């Protein structure tokens, strides 16, 4: 999961 | 927004759609390319191809369960492109590049047409 | 094999599937979550959720055009997860995390359940 | 396009  | 994003989600979705295709689960159209038949999901075809997007947004054609392609289309070229739609991988070879490019132009798959043009230019 | 791969293909497919959902094109099921209704594509739901995969591989349920979820399921939690299915982006907030995690457990969306558990653990 |  990432900060888009 | 303040959303988080799962990097592999889109790839995992496409992998699962290809597993449904393998297993003939919820396939809803047969594409006929002369003597050959290919089963697929209309939504995946529309998502990948400008031609299928136009066909299945038509109020009459959206209801067809069989679509016959132009007799000039090569079944192997179509097969290679159908596999690309469901996997992101294109089996481009010296022996098939002309048929693949012609099929991608007909299906309106601009990124494929682009890599075919580049590979052809490199051999000239 | 000797395939080439287009990096953005899977993301571009998912973006187009979400555009079809927006435009209500070829949606083939309504998911009912108490008083709310959500239109979607069965194949996208199956590709993202173990529960929908089981439902639409059932020889009787595969033919239903309406699926009613358990009354304990929160419509906002479902909406957030449906948006995640079609975009890879999860709108996880302090005010919705419990409903989102409960819904993802029910729908069998393991990666979402994982990030919810991690975000909850960080606040304890 | 890349070599996967
Ligand atoms: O080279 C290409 C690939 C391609 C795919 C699509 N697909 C859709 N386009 C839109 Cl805007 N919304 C939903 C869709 F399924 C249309 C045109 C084109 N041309
Ligand atoms: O957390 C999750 C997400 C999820 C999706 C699926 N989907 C499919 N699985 C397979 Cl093997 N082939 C086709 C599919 F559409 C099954 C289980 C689970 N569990
Ligand atoms: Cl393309
Ligand atoms: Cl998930």
């Amino acid at each position: 999961w990432v900060i888009p | 927004d303040s959303c988080i994003q799962f990097t592999r989600h889109a790839s995992d979705v496409l992998l699962n759609l290809n597993r449904l295709r393998s297993r003939d689960i919820l396939t809803d159209v047969v594409i006929v390319v002369s003597r050959e038949q290919f089963r697929a999901h209309k939504t995946v075809l529309m998502a990948c191809s400008g031609l299928f997007y136009s066909i299945f947004t038509d109020q009459l054609k959206c209801n067809l369960s069989v679509i016959n392609l132009d007799p000039e289309i090569n079944p192997e070229g179509f097969c290679i492109l159908l596999d690309f739609m469901y996997t992101s991988r294109l089996n481009l070879r010296e022996g098939n590049i002309m048929a693949v490019m012609a099929t991608a132009m007909y299906l309106q798959m601009e990124h494929v047409v682009d890599t075919c043009r580049k590979f052809i230019k490199a051999s000239e």
